[PDB]
């Protein structure tokens, strides 16, 4: 069955690195061009790539089993052997880390259920620190199966170990650049997004995360290469992949006008003509429709 | 605040033996140590390493011990040979570059 | 074309109606039969019911206009105005809420993105607590499009007024009820879950929320008819409907032996034919097929 | 100068009575009080209210009475049980979140 | 188009292992027969083998981005995440490295173009030390693109983290041994340089390198098996290949003075028939002159 | 035969002034139009003017014979009898230097092998900083064989007198001005660049030196009239020049896309038809490929 997409409008769809909506559609070429973002990736003909989970709610999240104690100087210290968040084992492989797990850099806050020996509580939701990358001094190791948290207290939080699932709630210092996978070795990853033609750049699917920063108010971007609902589509359907690429149309959704067309490559990345040098933003409730299968070389209308 | 520290150079006399304490930060203590030979620095040859534990370890005519207490790992080098003086290392494993501290090993024969 | 299924797996799929993977399959006749829940409804041709999201990141959450005080002997209020998650108004009209608001009962803390006017600080993620229902004394109206949240504080915490996206966080004192849509009065609802044959009972598909609890550790379970990457994809392709429901086969996925057949109503919810008084689980890394069209009054082989 | 106030803890036995009062500030005095039982709080369920005068007020055990000279109002449960116990709420009826006030009720049997 | 060589003197062209000048020509049974050398490797129908480029400016260089740190008791540490010598991303593929990377083993000296923070300076050039091999205890992949190096120092240089090209200063501990290209595991190699016929020896394009040795004075020889001028010949032409060697003659430029005959082989190297035991090397003010093409078994004329 | 060119990209090329890569291709009409330039110089023939070697590896180096010493008060001094980098005595003649030797301004950092009587060491690579122009007060006079360089010293270095190569290392106050040659005196020089008609602009191959700077960051451009591979190619294939420009067609490698048409003048540079006042730079992942034979008066289109 030839390759279909979902009609659904970006502006309804789920962003694939950041758990939250999607709320811009963009080409910038002052952007680095060939992103290797892990999650977000997969082929036209459903193999995912990198650490791309199938669902959403993996985004951007890991489960481990939690061991937690209390260091004085520091505070509660945790440390996560990871699992698949499914409960299956975590085997080092052919990737850079559990699936879901976050691709970009700066210390995340997580949120996990914590169990209490304290008289009077029993369950509570604990906000941890856990810094990513690029560089860190704690030796964070997602690749090995390990990974380090900690939290300020001025005594022993008296938790339980147990399995946890760790959501994201904040990210401070963010930058996107791959974070320490494997104690500063490198790991297998999915490779950098293209290549493009000349004048060809990365349609980018834009969402916002929850931030700490002291000084700047401006929200904190983050791009991926397509809605999580694509990923999925994609993964569910299986197509053959005939080309290297698809021709498609976004078009306004109530009136059918073209807005621009680009190429889908197969390797799982949207490529319009663009030679502007600054940002330009696209309305965010059209459609995309495949037309065809279109080679390598096929030049785009520019937009 | 250096991580590792010894001996910069040390005389022994052949069929004797000498010993080399490394001392190290205390960060260090999950880590194996261990006494490596020759120059280029990082491509020299391991001659015995720890498993991060407290246990000896020997191989041939060299031992090591590390005492996760006191932050010192001992090298015990015995029946010496002239051919034994060179330029050795105390060391860390670590991902990337290791902590090593150079240690010239001069031999001489008896009086 | 004749309808189909994603080959996805419930174990890697999305619950419909708390943001968190799918943990568990199972029947369970003890439940409510028919329950009316208001995320996660869709019809087999692609109409959604309810409040039902297209997107997992919108489950469960609401989007708004916050404006916040601080009232001596309560802490820190939050008033939040609704608006649909993508910022379009919200307009009180044929359903419950705006798409994505909860659709049950207890406690949720929420978390949003807070601006503060303090020296050397700016943006800051803040924990606010919003009771739901069954019934409150606070006068909840997410249908007229109007919430009230709060955090014990002793002094004002010096926010700002301004958009926030809220996103879920622990939930306390859970309820499978409603959540009080319109300060007692009554709201457009999707009709409960049903009907089913003499022996039918629905097939769920469950996840477990972070909670808080003094006492009991055991996970807090949640039901939902269909995992949301079913939801989007009869959202998506708005298949026609030729009878009443579908006869589906769920069989493991590496040997291909079949766990049982279950009817698909064109409503929107799994039915199995189950003869036991007790729970039953199912593994959960087995997947749909459809097999064809079925009467009503179709007859399941029996679990 | 918290809104409304009273006991944290307070204990009745079997078929007893108990008395709990709401200290509020001199603004609540023309509104509604109330008495209420459970967790969540803002869920709880209301036992019985003012209609903002001084009447008293008995549904089924659980009587109130508002003194809007000094600015209390008494609740008292009669016939006390083992199921009575719980937690419980002074309470004060406004648009949106209402000024309530933790009170903590503990039964026993009789000695 | 028949295959032709260019006119060019041994001794007026660029060494392909190392960019200097090339100031010798010789045969000696004695070396390793058929060396694995990475760089200086083409057919003659111009397909550029191993990490061989066609730019001398790219030979024993690198290109990165390139993240400092200070460590007490090591000095200025160096992480050189690697990218293609043009500023084209660097994948993992079918070859041991970038192009241009050393295939060689010992100390390597390497100089970068350096900022700094430190008030009254800006740019400097600084020297940084890199193991490349054989073997390291620094876990060197410049397969996947990671490279570690240092130089001594008693406080941070307050160095800027950006983007470098490394050039080789000195060689300390020379070993004409491939280096660790990926931690220990094998990487995607050229072949040996070969087969021979008996009586047949690799003919060495010679140059030597600048070094550090505390006791010896004696010049360090590195060998190639082509020029420079030669490699970007044969990929410039891109002639057609007819037999499995062509037979050459190295005749005297002033004179015509036939000096040899040799074969260069269609895998990119040129044998001589030499019976001898030690070292005979031959002026390098002579040319190379294209005579036929002849079979694999030709047996050419002793020297 | 008539003229031909490589299908070679300039980003793969070597820079023909400063060994390095070719980073950039532009016009810019606010830089010396007519530059003289010795190194770098090529007719289409195939004769080599000024001081252009045909290596790479010759570009901005020399050899000499060392003779070093330590003065009170400067330092380690070196005094260079200049040789041709192949070891042929260098003998003044009807070019400025020694082939090869820098032909722009400023202070040079440069490396070379050096001997010391030490105990402990034996061989080292010394950086010694040399004094290039416009002007000096040493009395630099490569014209003639002879320059000196310098490096601060408290005492002296041991050093043994011998054979060197010297490569730079990094430029200090550099500027695109000719050193000076002779003592002040004149010496013969490959003429400047040109002429150009009406609207017709040299075309630029660019690379970055490595710099010393105290303030300023901005990398350090020197520009070249063609990649050396292209002075090779003249000199190797020694083609018949028939008019006095050849019509050059500049195309993308993938797509094939013309990008500008040029003339190539049979003196060695290469001119564009630009009307602008600033720079305008060009892809550089294109390819040269020749047309046909033109008039100097042919007009080019504009670019
Ligand atoms: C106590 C928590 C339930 C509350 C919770 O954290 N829910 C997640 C959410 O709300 O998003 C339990 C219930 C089911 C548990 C998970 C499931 O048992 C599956 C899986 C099993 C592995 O052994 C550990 C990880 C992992 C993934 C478990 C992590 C902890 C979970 C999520
Ligand atoms: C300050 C936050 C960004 C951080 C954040 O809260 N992200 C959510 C998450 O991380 O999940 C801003 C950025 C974009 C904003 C949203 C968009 O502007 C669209 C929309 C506009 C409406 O006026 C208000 C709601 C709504 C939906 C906005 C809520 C607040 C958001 C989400
Ligand atoms: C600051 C230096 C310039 C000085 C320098 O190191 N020149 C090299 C030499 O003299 O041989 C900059 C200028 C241009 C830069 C290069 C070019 O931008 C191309 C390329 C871009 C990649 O992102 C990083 C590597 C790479 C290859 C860059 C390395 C650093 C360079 C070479
Ligand atoms: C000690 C150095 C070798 C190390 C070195 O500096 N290599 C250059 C590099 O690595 O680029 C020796 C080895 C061969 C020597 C060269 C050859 O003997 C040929 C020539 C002879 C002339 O009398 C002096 C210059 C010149 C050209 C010599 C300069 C110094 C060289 C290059
Ligand atoms: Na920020
Ligand atoms: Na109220
Ligand atoms: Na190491
Ligand atoms: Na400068």
């Amino acid at each position: 069955r030839m390759v279909d997409l979902p009609v659904l409008q970006p502006r309804l769809c789920t962003h694939a690195r950041w758990p939250a909506p999607i709320y811009g559609l963009l080409v910038d070429p002052s952007l680095p061009s060939n992103p290797q973002w892990q999650n977000g990736r997969v082929h036209v003909d459903g193999t995912l790539l990198g650490t791309t989970p199938v669902s959403g709610s993996w985004v951007s999240c890991f489960a481990a089993e939690a061991a937690y104690e209390f260091q004085s100087g520091t505070g509660e210290v945790a440390t996560f052997t990871l699992i698949e968040q499914d409960g299956s084992a975590y085997v080092p492989g052919d990737r850079a880390a559990p699936l879901g797990y976050p691709d970009f850099s700066g210390q995340l806050e997580i949120e996990v259920q914590t169990e209490t020996t304290k008289t009077g509580d029993k369950l509570k939701v604990t906000t941890f620190e856990m810094i990513l990358g690029p560089t860190t001094n704690v030796d964070q190791a997602p690749y090995q199966g390990r990974v380090y948290a900690s939290l300020t207290a001025v005594a022993s939080l008296d938790l339980v170990d147990g399995r946890v699932r760790a959501v994201p709630r904040s990210i401070y210092g963010f930058q996107d650049v791959i974070p320490e996978y494997n104690d500063g070795l490198l790991v297998p990853l999915a490779p950098p997004i293209g290549p493009f033609l000349p004048g060809e750049v990365l349609l980018r699917f834009r969402t916002y995360m929850r931030q700490l920063d002291t000084a700047d108010a401006a929200a904190e971007a983050i791009d991926c290469a397509l809605p999580q609902e694509f990923i999925s589509w994609f993964a569910s359907n299986a197509f053959t992949v005939q080309s290297d690429a698809l021709l498609l149309r976004y078009r306004n959704t109530l009136t059918g006008q073209l807005l621009f067309e680009c190429k889908l490559y197969s390797e799982g990345y949207i490529a319009l003509s663009y030679s502007g040098s600054g940002p330009l933003t696209f309305p965010t409730d059209g459609f995309f429709e495949v037309v065809s299968w279109v080679p390598r070389l096929f030049q785009l209308a520019s937009v | 605040e250096d991580p590792v520290t010894g001996p910069e150079e040390v005389s022994g006399q052949e069929q004797g033996s000498l010993t080399v304490q490394c001392r190290y930060t205390s960060g260090w203590k999950d880590y194996k140590k261990y006494w490596c030979q020759g120059v280029p620095q990082r491509s020299c040859k391991t001659l015995v390493e720890t498993d991060a534990s407290e246990q000896l370890v020997k191989k041939n005519r060299v031992s090591i011990r590390d005492n996760q207490r006191d932050f010192i790992f001992t090298v015990t080098m015995e029946d010496l040979r002239m051919s034994d003086a060179g330029i050795y290392w105390c060391g860390i494993t670590k991902g990337g570059l290791d902590p090593m501290f150079k240690v010239t090993v001069n031999i001489g024969p008896v009086p």
